[PDB]
């Protein structure tokens, strides 16, 4: 029987057969003191605090590791167990140097919660006052080793969840220390992706986020709002802690999902730091090198006068943000795409989105879903990063890649003209030279699928022939390979179709569709395409005397788009913050709801709609964003007609599986 | 510096694509080079595509690996049960205070090194104080000088 | 560090209040310590009440003083007129490129040291390559290995 029935502390409990005693414990209600069990990470049996006794059997066994067997009597609280747990906690306090007076985590420490619960009004064991090093070389994380219980929840979360296996144990016995690469400092480490998942796993204040120390405590939080990171497409699930109108700590829920809560640097370090930025909250005006405070009537008048003298002669554009919700983008489409009919509206990453959705479009004609979910690159056998740097595009995809190619025996092979994104993890490096390399790759894949030749495609690709045949061999020999399309693959939209067609060639089929997993820079990608993305690139290569650019100033902006904005002669930015790269190229600088004072829905390339929640409500009164769009519609000869949010119906649908043909270009 | 990059890159060749084999892959660079420099472990991690942290953890987890240059003559004293009940601790502490160096480290100029071992086998002739070449059966407190000057 | 402060302060005692005697006062600390550390010269300047600059000038002016620790086996090759006309320069440059160390310095771990000397006296058996113990009469280009491995 899978459903087994036990008795923990008298209370009857129900569990699956393979579940450990801790699983059937945390399933119903009952509390067992644990310090080294992180929901997710495989039960590590180090703290020995979860020890429970079975009736009749006079010995004690860990509840985290011992399985539940079909009916048995578990006792968790009595005198002997309390004594042994207090002794374990006191050993931890006596061995390492624990000073709670100045610890960032005094209120969250799980060694402190347990100590107070077991009434530890002493240490009993002699205090060994040995000198463990305080590694605070990293400007973002600090590792104060004299608080380290040695639970390996940081080695395990950097070995099995992040993959960039930076932390391991150093020596044996008492001298065992948690070290970075080759016993060096965290800053000196080449393999730390600066993720912070080591800080979310550490229960004992050793690893702490420095910038938000003493504020990002979970006990002193005013609210706890669950939402979705809006910085990248992976859309990690987050548990933002709010303390007096600012986010102080962003820990990622989803320890049961394949990602495992390892939010990236941009999410554990830019999301709380963005709640403490300059926040204009009053319409400015340039005046020459320094802004002056203007009223909304004055600023919108000076920004609409420049929008009427520049709309008669076409000379007008709009660069909205793809980190905006579908409500805001639908509003912007109501003004820009429909009311005044500008064909010069873009989305600050329009090149990437339009390349992706003009390379994938052949397969939409053929009737297949030419992308799968990133969590399927964890069970693959050969990963091919084509024109990708997943550490700067979607770091959870990079972490999946690393976990696969280290703890699950995969192989990496790159087809990029760049720095080999995983320098020391790829087995075969290709550096395809610039020019026109897409239809020759088409020929190569047409070979790889039809033959199961490369001589002409090699010199045609501008590549040496031996390595071009090794590519084909290692591509056919794989039993479930996956491809990682990059954003750089979208400057020429046919390269993306070459990538997808190579996926059809290499027998890479998954239940969702093809194994290409496009690295979208933005979360609202399909939402941006249906509402703002222009079918032709116009930025840079067209004058555009006026430019309304909406920039939720979160993600680093392509520097080519910023230059194009700087040569415009009137730029109306509606950025929420006063960050550097936007207050320089701006003449008006209106305010905005700043990603945490608005809610939205974010329909994505993979179909389903997410939900962004209002983390902290607005402080001032921008009073709308529709008011700005209306005052633009006013004295311009156009109306607005607020539409409904266009239902995102997943344009790419999988009506075919493991049955596609290649596309000629 | 270039002497330590291909010798380690060649001993790893018969282990590429084979599961396991970091304990032997190191026991060979130890026997060749005398120690495991940081360059050695770095190239092992590069070639096997094993994490550097794991390589350093295995290299520092086991006793018979030395990450620093070991001496040209080891001074293995036996701290086994038979020698200790006989009083080998006295011999150990006097070679300690005589070389003046810490418990398990090398001399300042790489001449000797103290390495307390397990039973070297002469649990009859106890205590044994091997000086990197041969057994030494009795080793009372006064017989330690007549050998430590000889082998240097 | 404390071993080098009274040995030098005692060899200076029979020279206090006597004019001269810095050339001998050093040839003694050289024979005892093997070299002249900065502490040695500092204490000589303190005891004799002679300027430190003068002590360092005399210590670096003459060839047979070594301010750095000399090796445990000197490799004195003869660059005398008789050996040089015979071709001792070839032997010198090959011991140079063989130990890989600069012309007049010690090995990285204090095992050997190359010290080109004047005539060691065997101007008949030329060239001579003394390896800190005994003469060596012929020393053709190939006989340099069979001795440099032996004395180490
Ligand atoms: S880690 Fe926890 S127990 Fe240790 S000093 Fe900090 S708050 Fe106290
Ligand atoms: S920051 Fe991320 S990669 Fe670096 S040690 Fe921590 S968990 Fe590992
Ligand atoms: S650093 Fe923290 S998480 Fe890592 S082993 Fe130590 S106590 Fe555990
Ligand atoms: S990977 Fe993307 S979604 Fe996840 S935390 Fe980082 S920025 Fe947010
Ligand atoms: S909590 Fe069960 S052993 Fe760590
Ligand atoms: S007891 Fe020391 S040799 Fe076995
Ligand atoms: S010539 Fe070299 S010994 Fe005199």
């Amino acid at each position: 029987m899978k459903e087994i029935t036990l008795t923990i502390d008298g209370k009857v409990c129900k569990g699956v057969q393979g579940d450990t005693i801790l699983d059937v414990a945390n399933k119903n209600d009952v509390y067992i003191p644990t310090l080294c069990y992180q929901k997710g990470l495989t039960p590590i049996g180090a703290c020995r605090m979860c020890v429970v006794q079975l009736e009749g059997n006079p010995k004690m066994l860990p509840s985290c590791t011992t399985p539940a067997q079909d009916g048995m009597v578990v006792v968790t609280k009595n005198e002997k167990l309390k004594d042994y747990r207090r002794q374990i906690l006191e050993l931890l306090f006596a061995g390492r140097n624990h000073f709670c007076m100045y610890c960032s985590q005094s209120g969250d420490c799980e060694l402190q919660r347990l100590a107070i619960e077991h009434e530890m009004d002493s240490v009993r064991f002699p205090y060994l006052y040995e000198d463990f090093e305080v590694d605070a070389t990293d400007p973002n994380l600090m590792m104060d080793h004299n608080r380290c219980v040695l639970c390996q929840r940081c080695i395990r979360t950097c070995s099995e969840i992040v993959g960039a296996h930076t932390l391991d144990l150093e020596r044996r016995g008492w001298q065992a220390k948690v070290i970075a690469d080759l016993g060096k400092r965290l800053r000196e480490s080449d393999t730390c992706v600066n993720c912070g998942a080591c800080a979310q796993s550490c229960p004992t204040g050793t690893i702490t986020i420095r910038e938000f120390a003493y504020r990002g405590r979970r006990s002193e939080c005013d609210a706890v709002v669950e939402s979705v990171c809006p910085l990248c497409a992976v859309g990690c699930k987050i548990k933002t802690y709010v303390r007096t109108g600012s986010i102080v700590r962003v820990e990622g829920t989803g320890v049961e999902e394949p990602d495992g809560g390892q939010l990236c640097h941009m999410g554990r370090w830019w999301l709380p730091e963005s709640t403490e930025r300059e926040r204009v909250t009053v319409p400015l005006i340039r005046e020459g090198a320094s802004y002056r405070e203007a009223t909304w009537e004055e600023a919108l008048a000076l920004a609409s006068a420049e929008f009427k003298k520049a709309y008669d002669q076409e000379k007008a554009g709009a660069i909205l943000s793809s980190l905006c919700t579908d409500e805001e983008l639908t509003l912007f489409s109501a003004l820009f795409r429909n009311a005044l009919k500008m064909k010069h509206i873009d989305t600050f990453d329009g090149d990437i989105i339009r390349g992706f959705f003009k390379g994938f479009m052949p397969f939409r004609e053929q009737g297949v879903r030419p992308f799968t979910a990133a969590h399927h690159i964890l069970d693959s056998d050969l990963i091919i990063t084509m024109f990708a740097d997943p550490q700067k595009e979607a770091p959870v995809v990079a972490s999946y890649i690393r976990v696969a190619c280290l703890h699950r025996n995969a192989k990496l092979m790159n087809l990029s003209y760049g720095p080999s994104p995983f320098p020391g993890l790829v087995d075969l490096d290709i550096r395809l030279p610039e020019g026109q390399a897409v239809p020759k790759a088409l020929s190569n894949l047409a070979e790889i699928i039809g033959k199961i030749s490369i001589e002409e495609s090699a010199r045609a690709m501008g590549l040496d022939p031996k390595i071009a045949e090794e590519v084909a061999l290692m591509l056919i020999s794989a039993r479930r390979p996956i491809f990682i399309i990059g954003g750089r693959a979208t400057k020429s939209h046919e390269l993306v179709t070459a990538a997808c067609n190579l996926a059809v060639a290499s027998k890479a089929f998954f239940e969702d569709g093809l194994g290409v997993v496009p690295l979208l820079v933005s979360a609202n990608s399909l939402g941006a395409r249906n509402t703002v993305v222009s079918e032709n690139p116009w930025l840079g290569r067209e004058r555009r005397d006026f430019l309304y650019v909406f920039s939720t100033a979160m993600v680093p902006e392509e520097e080519e788009i910023l230059a194009a904005i700087s040569a415009t002669r009137f730029v109306v930015v509606q950025t929420p913050f006063k960050v550097r790269p936007l207050v320089n190229l701006a003449d008006i600088l209106l305010p905005a709801p700043a990603w945490y004072e608005r809610s939205g829905h974010f329909c994505t390339i993979e179909g389903e709609r997410r939900k962004l929640n209002t983390i902290v409500p607005p402080k001032g009164e921008i009073k709308s964003l529709h008011y700005v769009m209306d005052e633009f519609a006013k004295k311009l000869g156009v109306k607005l007609e607020r539409p409904e949010v266009s239902p995102c119906e997943e344009i790419f649908k999988s009506q075919l599986r493991a049955s596609e043909a290649r596309i000629v270009t | 510096t270039v002497d330590v990059v291909e010798k380690v890159k060649e001993i790893v060749a018969p282990w590429k694509g084979k599961q396991g084999g970091l304990i032997p892959i190191l026991q060979e660079v130890q026997r060749e080079l005398g120690y495991l420099p940081e360059e050695a472990l770095l190239t092992i991690s590069r070639e096997l595509k094993m994490p550097k942290a794991e390589v350093y953890g295995v290299a520092t987890f086991y006793a018979q690996f030395h990450l620093k240059p070991r001496g040209r003559h080891v001074i293995r004293v036996c701290r086994g049960t038979a020698c200790h009940v006989r009083g080998s601790l006295q011999i150990l502490e006097k070679v300690k205070q005589m070389l003046g160096i810490e418990e398990n480290e090398t001399t300042d100029d790489l001449r000797f090194t103290l390495e307390p071992v397990a039973c070297l086998g002469a649990c009859g002739l106890a205590p044994v104080m091997m000086v990197d070449e041969d057994t030494h059966g009795r080793m009372t407190p006064d017989k330690i000088q007549a050998i430590l000057d000889k082998y240097q």
